RNA sequence: GUGAACAGCCUCUAGUUGAUAGAAUAAUGUAGAUAAGGGAAGUCGGCAAAAUAGAUCCGUAACUUCGGGAUAAGGAUUGGC
RNA sequence: CUCUUAAGGUAGCCAAAUGCCUCGUCAUCUAAUUAGUGACGCGCAUGAAUGGAUUAACGAGAUUCCCACUGUCCCUAUCUA
RNA sequence: GCAGUCAAGCGUUCAUAGCGACAUUGCUUUUUGAUUCUUCGAUGUCGGCUCUUCCUAUCAUACCGAAGCAGAAUUCGGUAAGCGUUGGAUUGUUCACCCACUAAUAGGGAACGUGAGCUGGGUUUAGACCGUCGUGAGACAGGUUAGUUUUACCCUACUGAUGAAUGUUACCGCAAUAGUAAUUGAACUUAGUACGAGAGGAACAGUUCAUUCGGAUAAUUGGUUUUUGCGGCUGUCUGAUCAGGCAUUGCCGCGAAGCUACCAUCCGCUGGAUUAUGGCUGAACGCCUCUAAGUCAGAAUCCAUGCUAGAACGCGGUGAUUU
C-alpha cells in the first residue's frame, strides 16, 4: 500500500483513516480526518496554521537535518 | 379494509419474545452433529468479545472487479484465554430428551468456580465441594465409578470448563462456566480426554484454524426501555400530531376487538440473546508474539492491540481471535465461539486470506500513528526531553 | 440495458428532484432526476441514483429543442461520500450526469469534468469520451 | 455602558432570592437546538422551521393617479491598532 | 316582419367568488396538471350606481408559478432543561 | 361484480386452441338499491396518513399441463396467499386519468378497520359574496372564502418488568408449548449456440453483484456535542493584567467518549413428507389404463433442522446445607 499524505498537514494516511476529495476538475486532496477536511472547505493555510508540516517548512523551524 | 399500498411487515416476528435474556451468558440451543470417525473434540469455546480494529489484506475471489487486489475489511477480537476443565456431564436419550445424569468434576478447584458457586465470597466459609473433593483421597472411587457409567451411558457428554478470567484485566474476579459437548466418537476417547483435561486448561489453537467458520452466539447490547419507531424501524408520525409521534397510529382495528401480538409496542431492546452464524476467521494467536501487527508484509514491531489499550478493556496479553466484522455483545461479554453445523461451498468461506497491515491505533482518538517509536519519528524532539 | 457488467453498492446520493449538471457537450445545463432504473420498490421510498447508474431526466436549462421531453441518464460523479472495498472515502466537490439512450451511448462527444470508476468501468463510452478520470 | 434608541444584553442604587423538596436520568411528551447528500418528491396547502436582516457605496425594471413602486430586484465592504 | 306584454341585454365581461352538461375546446406552463394563466362564447342563469369594465399604491385577505432556503420529506438520529 | 352448463357461429379447413350469440343454473356482499329490526336521555357520520391481520376470485416470484407454441414474447388452465404488490403531477377526494421505474406495479375485508391515534382539506352551524328562484323574509346534492377536534390514572387486551408458595440456597441443563423470514432481479459465461428461410433469438449448469426484508455491531466514514474539552469572538461587570462571571447551553471552528445510518459494516442454514403434474407395476374390462390396491420423483408448500422465549403449578442433575 501507500501511506498518503494529508493534503493540510501531510500527517500519514493508512487505509479507511480518512477520505479522498476529488476538486471539481481533477485536482485530487486526501485527508485524513473531517478536521483536515473542514479546514480545506474553509479554505485555510496550512503555512499560516501554526503547527502542520507546510508550516515548520516553510518556518525552518526544527529542522536541523540539512547540515549534517 | 384494504390498506391502500401494500407495504411489508416491520420487524421479525421469530426473534420475538424481545425480552431480557435469563443471563449474560447465552446458551447454546443446539449443537454440531457427531461424526464419530475422528478424534474428541469440543465443539465450541468461550471468550471475551474485546473490540475490532482494521485489517487489510487481499482478495481471491476470481469474479471480482476487487479480484487480486487489497481490501480494507473489519475485524472484532475475543480475548480467548485457555479456559480449564471442571468436570464432565451425561445426558441420557428420553422421549422427552437429552435428560442429564451426573456432573462430575475435578479436584483443586480454583476459587473462580468456587467464587461462581457463591454469592457472599469474602464472608462465606468457602465451603463448596469440600467433601467432594475429598472423594478424591481415596482411589478416586465412585469418581471412576460415575465416569464407568457415563462410558455405559450418556448418548451425549458435556465437559464443563470454565474462563481463566483472573488474566484479562478485567476487575471480575469470577469465571463464567458453561458446558461444551464433545464430538468425536469412541466414549472412552470422550471421557478420557475429559479426564486427562481435568485441571488442565485448553485453547483455540487447538480447536480452530485459519480460514474456517464459525458462530457467535452471546447477548445483545443493552439498551433499555425503549420506543416503537426504533425497535420496529416504524415510520415517525408527522410534526403536527397532536400527543406524540414517535408512535404508530393504529395499534390494531376494531375487530378483532384486542390488540394483537403482532404489534409495535414499546419496551426493552437489548440483553437479547443472538446466534450470528458464518463468521470466518482470519488469524489465532498468543501472547508471545510482540509483533501480531507485523506479518508477513509487517515487520514493524507491534502486537494486536492498539496505542492507549482497547477502549473500556484494558490489554490482550493472551489467546485471540481476530475474527471477520460484527459479532453480537459489547465489549466484555461473555461469547461463544461455536463451529458450525454444516459446510460452506461458499467460495467465500474458502477465499483464504494472506493478511497484509493492521492499524494499530488509538480508537481513543484519531489515531494517526501506529507506534510511539513512529510517533517520535514523525515529531521529534518534544520541549520535554533528555 | 447494455451495460458492461455489474456494480457494487455504492452509497445514494441522488434521489428524485435532484438537479445535476451535465458534463457532456449535448447542449445542456442541468438534469433533473424522475425516477431511477433499478429502483426496487416501496412506501414512500424515493429512488436514488448514484455513480453509474443509470437513470431518466430532462432538462430545465439548455435548448429548447432538448428541454420539455425525457431522455435517459448516467451519473459521472457524485457528492455523496461513498466506499471503495480500499477504504478510501472518497467524494466530488458537485453532482454530475450526462445523457444517453438505452443501450449506453452518450448523445456527446466529450466531458467537462473528471469521472467515476465505476461508471466508466460499466459503461465504456462513457470511458472513452472521458478525459481526466478521478 | 453598548447601540440610532427607554429595543435587546450586562451592571450601580433600591428590592428580592418567593413560587413543595431530594435521587436517578427509560420510553413518551412540552419547550429549545444541530444534522451529511438531495432539496417540497411530503402535504389540501411550503403549516412550522431555515435563509435574509444593521450601516456605507454602487445599482435599481415593469406599471404609474408622476406622488409612488423602492430597502425593488440585485452586488461589494464592515474587525482591531 | 312581426306575438308576449312595456321593452327585448347596448357598451363592456366570462367556464370568472357568477358556467348545469364540465376535468368545457385551443394554446401555455409541466415528464405528466380536475390546479393556474391567456383566448373562444346563443352565457342552465354575465352586465351597467341591485352599478359594468379598469386600475397605481395598500392588503396578518384567496390563488398559481419561480429563485434562494431548508429534517417538510427520502430516513431517521442525537443533545439539553 | 365473478363463475359455470348446452352449443348457432367465428376461428383459412376445424363447434369447443382461444372465444361465444339465442337461452339458462349459480355464488358473493368489495356497487347501488329495496326494508327500517337495533340505536334519536347520542355507537364521534368523507378521504388521506400511520399499522397489523385476514381472504382468493393470483398481477408477479416457485413447479406444472395446454395452444392456431418452431425459438422468443404471449394467451388458457392447475397447485397454491409462503414473499411482494411503487415514486409522482391535478383533484378535498374515493374514483379517475397521465408520467415514470418495475419482476409486478392484482382485487378486497376487518362497525364501508383505524378521530380518547393524527389531520380537518371537504362536507355540515353561525359570518360574508355571486347567479337563478321568491314581492319578501329567505332558498338552492349550485359556486366561493374564514371557521375551538375535549378526557385515560380505571378493567381488560397488548408490550415489556417483578413476584409469594413449593425444604432452603446456589450452579449446569432438558424442552412440552407458541412463534418463525427470507425474497427478487440483473450482468458475465452459457452463446449469438439450440430454434429458425432469416429476421431475430432462448433456457439449464456455474461465477459475480444487486433490490426488498430482517438480526446484530461501531474498526473506519458520516451525523450528534453540556466532555460546557481546547481555542477564538462580541457586549458588560470584577480598577488594569492574567484569570474570571452573566447573556434561560452567549455565538463560531474543532471536538474525543458515547448513541446511531442502508449515510457505515457483517451475516442471514439444510433434511424429510406432500400439492398439482408426470410416471412403474397393474386389473377392474382376457386389450388399454399413473389407481382400485401399492409405489417413484416433485413446489416459494407443510413439518422438521436451526432461530427466539422457557411452562412463573413441566422436568432432571449437582454442590453447600447453621455455635
Amino acid at each position: 500500500m501507500k501511506v498518503e499524505i494529508d493534503s493540510f498537514s501531510g500527517a500519514k494516511i493508512y487505509p479507511g483513516r480518512g477520505t479522498l476529495f476529488v476538486r471539481g476538475d481533477s485536482k485530487i486532496f486526501r485527508f485524513q480526518n473531517s478536521k483536515s477536511a473542514s479546514l480545506f472547505k474553509q479554505r485555510k493555510n496550512p503555512r499560516r496554521i501554526a503547527w502542520t508540516v507546510l508550516f515548520r517548512k516553510h518556518h525552518k523551524k526544527g529542522i536541523t537535518e540539512e547540515v549534517a | 379494509s384494504h390498506r391502500k399500498y401494500e407495504a411489508p411487515r416491520h420487524g421479525h416476528l421469530g426473534f420475538l419474545p424481545r425480552k431480557r435474556a435469563a443471563s449474560i451468558r447465552a446458551r447454546v440451543k443446539a449443537f454440531p452433529k457427531d461424526d464419530r470417525s475422528k478424534p474428541v473434540a469440543l465443539t465450541s469455546f468461550l471468550g471475551y468479545k474485546a473490540g475490532m480494529t482494521t485489517i487489510v489484506r487481499d482478495l481471491d475471489r476470481p469474479g471480482s472487479k476487487f479480484h487480486k487486489r487489497e481490501v480494507v475489511e473489519a475485524v472484532t477480537v475475543v480475548d480467548t484465554p485457555p479456559v480449564v476443565v471442571v468436570g464432565v456431564v451425561g445426558y441420557v436419550e428420553t422421549p422427552r430428551g437429552l435428560r442429564s445424569l451426573t456432573t462430575v468434576w475435578a479436584e483443586h478447584l480454583s476459587d473462580e468456580v468456587k467464587r461462581r458457586f457463591y454469592k457472599n465470597w469474602y464472608k462465606s466459609k468457602k465451603k463448596a465441594f469440600t467433601k467432594y473433593s475429598a472423594k478424591y483421597a481415596q482411589d478416586g472411587a465412585g469418581i471412576e465409578r460415575e465416569l464407568a457409567r457415563i462410558k455405559k451411558y450418556a448418548s451425549v457428554v458435556r465437559v464443563l470448563v470454565h474462563t481463566q478470567i483472573r488474566k484479562t484485566p478485567l476487575a471480575q474476579k469470577k469465571a463464567h462456566l458453561a458446558e461444551i459437548q464433545l464430538n468425536g466418537g469412541s466414549i472412552s476417547e470422550k471421557v478420557d480426554w475429559a479426564r486427562e483435561h481435568f485441571e488442565k486448561t485448553v485453547a483455540v489453537d487447538s480447536v480452530f484454524e485459519q480460514n474456517e467458520m464459525i458462530d457467535a452466539i452471546a447477548v445483545t447490547k443493552g439498551h433499555g426501555f425503549e420506543g416503537v419507531t426504533h425497535r420496529w424501524g416504524t415510520k415517525k408520525l408527522p410534526r403536527k400530531t397532536h400527543r406524540g409521534l414517535r408512535k404508530v397510529a393504529c395499534i390494531g382495528a376494531w375487530h378483532p376487538a384486542h390488540v394483537m401480538w403482532s404489534v409495535a409496542r414499546a419496551g426493552q431492546r437489548g440483553y437479547h440473546s443472538r446466534t450470528s452464524i458464518n463468521h470466518k476467521i482470519y488469524r489465532v494467536g498468543k501472547g508471545d508474539d510482540e509483533a501480531n501487527g507485523a506479518t508477513s508484509f509487517d515487520r514493524t514491531k507491534k502486537t494486536i492491540t492498539p496505542m492507549g489499550g482497547f477502549v473500556h478493556y484494558g490489554e490482550i496479553k493472551n489467546d485471540f481471535i481476530m475474527v471477520k466484522g460484527c459479532i453480537p455483545g459489547n465489549r466484555k461479554r461473555i461469547v461463544t465461539l461455536r463451529k458450525s453445523l454444516y459446510t460452506n461451498t461458499s467460495r467465500k468461506a474458502l477465499e483464504e486470506v494472506s493478511l497484509k497491515w493492521i492499524d494499530t491505533a488509538s480508537k481513543f482518538g484519531k489515531g494517526r500513528f501506529q507506534t510511539p517509536a513512529e510517533k517520535h519519528a514523525f515529531m521529534g524532539t518534544l520541549k520535554k526531553d533528555l | 440495458n447494455g451495460a458492461q457488467g455489474t456494480k457494487f453498492r455504492i452509497s445514494l446520493g441522488l434521489p428524485v428532484g435532484a438537479i445535476m449538471n451535465c458534463a457532456d457537450n449535448s447542449g445542456a445545463r442541468n438534469l433533473y432526476i424522475i425516477a431511477v432504473k433499478g429502483s426496487g420498490s416501496r412506501l414512500n421510498r424515493l429512488p436514488a441514483a448514484s455513480l453509474g447508474d443509470m437513470v431518466m431526466a430532462t432538462v430545465k436549462k439548455g435548448k429548447p429543442e432538448l428541454r420539455k421531453k425525457v431522455m435517459p441518464a448516467i451519473v459521472v460523479r457524485q457528492a455523496k461520500s461513498w466506499r471503495r472495498r480500499d477504504g478510501v472515502f472518497l467524494y466530488f466537490e458537485d453532482n454530475a450526469g450526462v445523457i444517453a439512450n438505452p443501450k449506453g451511448e452518450m448523445k456527446g462527444s466529450a466531458i467537462t469534468g473528471p469521472v467515476g470508476k465505476e461508471c466508466a468501468d460499466l459503461w465504456p463510452r462513457v470511458a472513452s469520451n472521458s478525459g481526466v478520470v478521478v
